[PDB]
Formats: structure tokens, C-alpha cells, sequence
DNA sequence: CATGCACTTACATGCACAGGATGTATATATGTGACACGTGCCTGGAGACTAGGGAGTAATCCCCTTGGCGGTTAAAACGCGGGGGACAGCGCGTACGTGCGTTTAAGCGG
DNA sequence: CGCTTAAACGCACGTACGCGCTGTCCCCCGCGTTTTAACCGCCAAGGGGATTACTCCCTAGTCTCCAGGCACGTGTCACATATATACATCCTGTGCATGTAAGTGCATG
């Protein structure tokens, strides 16, 4: 029921694709797991606030405008889902 | 003879492709698994609107991509072409993360 | 045409005679002063210096290969 | 012989001093004169509280200092100890300006 | 009354002092005029904001209250001036 | 007769250019669903009136800001050797791009 | 829960890339010397920020009403995908110029 490993669900080729979108052509092997940790850090940084909004709404299911709020708190305002 | 491109040529070709493309580079279902895993670590039995998971996605690689142009500028700043994790540490520290 | 680069290299190493050997950059500047298009002949000068190192005419002082300092034999 | 310190020794000493010190590092009157000079460019006959000028001096010095530590991070990241114009340009662009 | 070249009033040893407080060990010679331009651009941004506040206050007297409004508006909030 | 030297000739190496491959670019086909538009509606924007209160404006004054001289150096500037540092070059050994078959798990869809 | 297929994965293998060594010039730095203007200290001017007073302009609020845009529904062509074709490009085979090495004939000691 519980989950233990999904950080490896972000595969090395997916990271390679993102770096090609980032304009990176050559990637060290040390990159991938450290970037997994960094993005994971960003993930609880956003999802803690998202959960806080969700419980403060007296909802158990996470809704998208809560995510919109939590992303504009980090100076990372997202367009196309507000409202 | 089986053709083989020299290194960087292909990588530049999908650089151009993914700069052209707008589609999402992450396997969606493993990403959703990771979201539910991390969110369960703070509150159990969390249920997600799929649009919320999607928005969390493009926010995530928005941050990741912008990090990669930052680190790519750092690497070419250091006269190198192969990226190092210390470049990522530098970018995070300069951004104040 | 003229003589090959080997006479130029041995003239460059015999021009100075420092306690340390003459370097790659110093010998390239010496041949630029003496007159040679060293900008396209970097591979040519590298192969020539490595060949004359293998002859035993020159011994490399501190560097390895075409890097470092370069000084002439005992005799 | 006359005494002479080797380079960097006095530099490290004044680094320790100015890290220890808290005061403003630029002269008050030319800074106020420059502030009046550039504020005149937007609207004419502007009068200044000296507290406002000191606040500008303080915020400017802190902003510049933080940019300088970013420059230091770039320089040590570039395997150098001497700061360079491209370091400040990079740091400004990474910060987003 | 009318002044021209007070960007050079931020003298080079003052820039060295700022760098030594910034932990800079060695400064290139090309640094100083660039930093002059950088501190310039920063300062007309913040005092453009300050001027706009002051004219909105129907004043010609610049207050530090307006200054701290301007600095927190650019996300560079300063403490210690009555805010 | 032997020997240095020059001359000539053969071979190795770096550079140029043609040539195919191929992945991308270029041309319709289509069928579809997203997109754009007709329609009920109701609620949210608007019209008339009111009351009252927040803001605009006069005065003033005084406090705070501006303007000015003169020591007073600290600081800014200037110069100069000279070490330390950016930086070019090279070698080199590697780690990662590239290619290809596999498994799986991502993805559809119900 | 079942089908499917491409993505991941992992292995092979070359190559280009960090990157350390060496060195080399030259760039700021420490150490003075000059010089200059920052600052303090003081003093005079006045002006506009702020404060009080008075006023009235405006707007929030209330009642009435009606139509503007939104939900809903429904046709429909833009274009995603598909298919066939052209070209750019990129590697790569090959041909050329140039440098170099070696043999050797010839003049000479």
C-alpha cells in the first residue's frame, strides 16, 4: 500500500531529455541522482504547502488551485490553471 | 558499414528538437507515484486531482530546465562542456536555495 | 621550402641555454621571431620535437611530451 | 631591507577587518551628490532626508556585497582567485537581471 | 547644483573595500567601472521607484519610508528605517 | 679507393573535396474533436437618491532641510617593482555520447 | 485488467574532455608619496511637511430592473497524423600538397 522507491521513476533518459531541453549536450553520470535529490527537495517544498492548503480547506483530496497558490508562493507563478 | 554520428551531433539534434517541442519529458505515472509517495510522508491517504499532478509536473521541469540553463552557463563559464554537480550546487547557492 | 623545422628547433634550444630547458611557448616565440608560421604547424612542431627527443638529441626537462621545458643533450 | 608583505596577506587581513567591521565603506558626500544627481534626472528640485540617503547607501552596499560573494563563488567555481567581468555578468544573469 | 560625473565619486578603493567585505581576494582592473554601472542601474531603478512614491505623496522631500517601500518592492527589504 | 654532399626520389602526413545517408523538411489526405457559435437565463451590473464622511484645500510654522567657509587629515590617487595568477598548450586517460537489442513498464482504454 | 509498444536499460565501443603540468607574461598589490576633498563644526535661510480647520464631492449603500455573459449544445474545419518526396547535413572515402627520409651518384681528399 505504501511506497518506498519512486525517485528512480524519474529515469536517466528523462533527465537527459530535460537537459537537452536545457541545452545541455554532455552530462556527467554523477548528475542524475543529485538532480533527483534537488527536484525532490523542490517537491516537498511545494507539497507541504499544498497539503497545508488542502487540509485548511477541510478537503482530503488535493485540488489544483491549491497547487497554483503553493507555486506562486515560491515566486514560481504558473499560468493556465488559476481558477 | 553501420553509420555512427560523432558525439554531440545527435545530442544537438534532439536539443533542437526539444527546444522546438513543448511536450512533457517525464513519464507521467512514475511521477504520480513519486508525488503520492512524498505527499504520503506528510499526510496519509492523500488523493489527487490529475490536473493538480499535471501542474506539479510542469512546475517541476520548469524549475529543472531553468536550473539547467543556469548550470550550462556556469559550465561554459568554467570553460567546460560536461556538466558537474558542483555547477548545480553553485546555481542553487546563487539562487538562494 | 628551406631546411626542415628541426634546425629551427635546435637553434631555439641553443639560443638561450637557461638552467632550466626552453619551453614550448618560448621556442614558438623564438621561431616566430626567427620567422616561421607556427600557428598552423603546431602539430608539425610537436611531432618534430617528439622525434628529436626520441633521437636523444634533446631531453625534456620537467614536462611530458610536448609540454614543459626542453634542453639539449650532454654532448 | 624595508619591510614588505607578500600579496594577499594584507588582502586577507583587510578581508577579516571588513568582515569584522560594520560601517559604510564609501564616502557620504559624493554618494549623496550622486543620489541627488540621478534623482534630478527623473524630476527636478528634489530634497532628501539624510536618513533616506543613508538607507540607499546601506542597501546599495549590501546589494553590492552580496553580488560580490556571488562573484567569489563564480571565480572559485571557475578555478580562479581573481574576479572577472564575466563573473559579475553571469551572477547578474543567474539572479535574473 | 548641476553635477555630471559622480559615478566616479564611488572611488576605486571604495570598491576594493566593498570587495574585501565581500570576501574578494583579488580584483581585476576591469571590475570597477562595471560595478559602477551595475550599482548605477540598481540605484536608478530604486530611486525611480522612490521618486514615483514621492510624487504620489505630493512631496518633493524624499523620505526613507518611501525608500524602504521601494526596496521591499524589488524584493530587497531593509530593516531599521521606521518601517 | 673511400667519403661527404647534394640531388633526386619515394613515402608519410595533413588538408580538400566529392558522395551517400539520413534525418529533417516539404507536399497532400482526412476525420475529428476542439472550437466557435446559437440559445435560455438569471444574476450581476446598472439607474435614481441619500447621507455623510474622506479627501481637497487654506495657513503656518517650525522644523528640517538647504546653502556656505575652514581646517583636517584620511583617503584617494599615482607610481613602481614584483611576485602570483590567468591562461595557452598538450597529453592522456577516461567517462560519456552513440548505437542497438531487450524487457518492461508506460500508456490506452474500458 | 488486458494489450501494446516504445522507452528504458544495459552493453559495446569510440572519442573528446576534464584537467593536471608546465610555463609565461603581466596585473594588480603592497608600499610608499602627494594631494585633495570629506567631514566636522559651525552658522544663516527659508520652505514645505505637517498640522488644523472648513468644506463639499463622491461614493457606498438601497431599491428596481433588465440584459450580458455563461452554461449548454451542436455543427465543422485546422491540423495531427499519415504518407510520399526533397534536401541539408554530416560523416566519410579518397585525392591532393607538403614535409621528410633515404638512396645514390658525383666531386673530392
Amino acid at each position: 500500500k505504501v511506497l518506498r522507491d519512486n525517485i528512480q521513476g524519474i529515469t536517466k533518459p528523462a533527465i537527459r531529455r530535460l537537459a537537452r531541453r536545457g541545452g545541455v549536450k554532455r552530462i556527467s553520470g554523477l548528475i542524475y541522482e543529485e538532480t533527483r535529490g534537488v527536484l525532490k527537495v523542490f517537491l516537498e517544498n511545494v507539497i507541504r504547502d499544498a497539503v497545508t492548503y488542502t487540509e485548511h480547506a477541510k478537503r482530503k483530496t488535493v485540488t489544483a488551485m491549491d497547487v497554483v497558490y503553493a507555486l506562486k508562493r515560491q515566486g514560481r507563478t504558473l499560468y493556465g490553471f488559476g481558477g | 558499414k553501420p553509420h555512427r554520428y560523432r558525439p554531440g551531433t545527435v545530442a544537438l539534434r534532439e536539443i533542437r528538437r526539444y527546444q522546438k517541442s513543448t511536450e512533457l519529458l517525464i513519464r507521467k505515472l512514475p511521477f504520480q507515484r513519486l508525488v503520492r509517495e512524498i505527499a504520503q510522508d506528510f499526510k496519509t491517504d492523500l488523493r489527487f486531482q490529475s490536473s493538480a499532478v499535471m501542474a506539479l509536473q510542469e512546475a517541476s521541469e520548469a524549475y529543472l530546465v531553468g536550473l539547467f540553463e543556469d548550470t550550462n552557463l556556469a559550465a561554459i563559464h568554467a570553460k567546460r562542456v560536461t556538466i558537474m554537480p558542483k555547477d548545480i550546487q553553485l546555481a542553487r547557492r546563487i539562487r538562494g536555495e | 621550402s628551406g631546411p626542415p623545422v628541426s634546425e629551427l628547433i635546435t637553434k631555439a634550444v641553443a639560443a638561450s641555454k637557461e638552467r632550466s630547458g626552453v619551453s614550448l611557448a618560448a621556442l614558438k616565440k623564438a621561431l616566430a621571431a626567427a620567422g616561421y608560421d607556427v600557428e598552423k604547424n603546431n602539430s608539425r612542431i610537436k611531432l618534430g620535437l617528439k622525434s628529436l627527443v626520441s633521437k636523444g638529441t634533446l631531453v625534456q626537462t620537467k614536462g611530458t611530451g610536448a609540454s614543459g621545458s626542453f634542453k639539449l643533450n650532454k654532448k
